[PDB]
């Protein structure tokens, strides 16, 4: 159907936009993982200085 | 004077020994936790919180 055709096209476009946000969330995940590792290391050094 | 000094020092030393014996005795109660971190980059649980 023509309207179902437009709807399916719009939904697939919405899927692709969700995939673009999937990319952005992947970037957030990776950078925050770097942050997690850096925090582990910095906390270790801070506790050592405490000792 | 020497006897008085000796008795005073003996009493003081005995009291200090009585204190210091237990002072050295149980000094390991200072062992506690430090609560370090590991970034927990491996938690992949599911949403099933029913216990709260």
């Amino acid at each position: 159907l023509k309207d179902a055709q437009e709807k399916l096209e719009l939904a697939e476009k919405k899927a692709t936009d969700a995939e673009a946000d999937v990319a952005s969330l992947n970037r957030r995940i990776q950078l925050v993982e770097e942050e997690l590792d850096r925090a582990q290391e910095r906390l270790a050094t801070a506790l050592q200085k405490l000792e | 004077l020497g006897t008085r000094a000796k008795e005073s020092l003996d009493l003081r030393a005995h009291l200090k020994q009585v204190k210091k014996e237990d002072i050295e005795k149980e000094n390991r109660e200072v062992g506690d936790w430090r609560k370090n971190i590991d970034a927990l980059s491996g938690m992949e649980g599911r949403k099933k919180k029913f216990e709260g």
